[PDB]
């Protein structure tokens, strides 16, 4: 079993420190800053609007583990 | 510096944290053999990023493909999606039942429910009430719920959660979302 390039990248990437406004390429919206404006613990609580989250749907499509399909089948094997 | 998944979906170096770790659970239907009706709840995967969520979601059956008597549950890490868990024992749920009709895009509704949960737009930062969300596939209907830790820590905090779920589900005003305690005791609030 061999991990995908995206999975390898995910495994090795670093967490963003919270909501960030200025790191996205053209055509990609940031998370709504107003929802985090009122947040007090910004290093622990990260508000993401649904529209922002939906941007990932057709972007990260890879399995979250190399044998995910095999793990699922055996878990609900019946 | 930071390449997101949107800069290069095969070579990126930052990911989007969730405010806690979440675990996806699945309830299978009883086996047609008849020797497993008491061990149906399965722990699928625990995750901690927005990207990981979508890797899971894109590789699992949509609700509309599940058999009757199946459920998905998305709960904060450490909380089992059962009434006996210490964090649900004195709690309850806000729930709504949908008809199984095609103009009801149940997959989208469930998806948006999970996104509201993990994106922390169901409750405010100190509320401490949301434990998870659940979709139930039944014969007559689908049910979508938000499970809560208490039934009484703060009524206003609970009502606001119910109103947000109603908004997430895009329900019109006649359609009511209802709160109920898991136990008869913790039951003995509609929006
Ligand atoms: C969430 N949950 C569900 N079940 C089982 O799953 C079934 C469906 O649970 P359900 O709450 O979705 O009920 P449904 O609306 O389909 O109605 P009912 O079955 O007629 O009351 C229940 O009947 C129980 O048999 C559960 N059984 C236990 N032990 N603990 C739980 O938390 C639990």
């Amino acid at each position: 079993m061999q991990p995908s390039a995206a999975l390898q990248s995910l495994r090795s990437a670093r967490f963003l420190p919270g909501i960030v406004q200025d790191i996205y390429p053209p055509g990609i919206k940031s998370p709504n800053p107003a929802l985090n404006e009122a947040v007090q613990k910004k290093g622990r609580i990260f508000k993401y609007d649904v529209q922002f989250l939906l941007q990932f749907q057709n972007v990260f499509t890879e399995k979250p583990s190399p044998d995910f399909d095999q793990q699922v089948k055996a878990l609900i094997g019946d | 510096p930071h390449m997101t998944v949107f800069h290069d979906k095969e070579n990126f170096n930052v990911k989007h944290p969730l405010s806690c770790r979440w675990t996806l659970w699945f309830t299978k239907p009883a086996s047609g053999k008849g020797d497993n009706w008491n061990d149906l709840l399965k722990k699928v995967i625990t995750f901690e990023s927005v990207e990981e969520f979508w890797g899971i979601y894109n590789n699992i059956a949509p609700v509309s493909e599940l058999a009757v008597k199946s459920d998905y549950h998305l709960f904060k890490e450490g909380v089992r999606p059962e009434w006996e868990d210490p964090q649900n024992k004195h709690g309850g749920k806000w729930a709504y039942q949908f008809k199984d009709k095609r103009s009801v895009n149940i997959d989208e509704l469930w998806l948006h429910t999970m996104l509201a949960a993990i994106g922390e737009t169901l409750e405010d930062e100190e509320d401490g009430e949301v434990m998870g969300v659940v979709v139930n596939v039944r014969k007559g209907f689908y049910r979508i719920g938000v499970w809560t830790r208490t039934t009484e820590k703060s009524k206003e905090i609970l009502m606001n959660i119910g109103r947000r779920l109603k908004e997430v589900l895009k329900l019109p005003p006649n359609e009511m979302v209802e709160f109920s305690g898991h136990t008869e005791a913790a039951q003995a609030m509609v929006v």
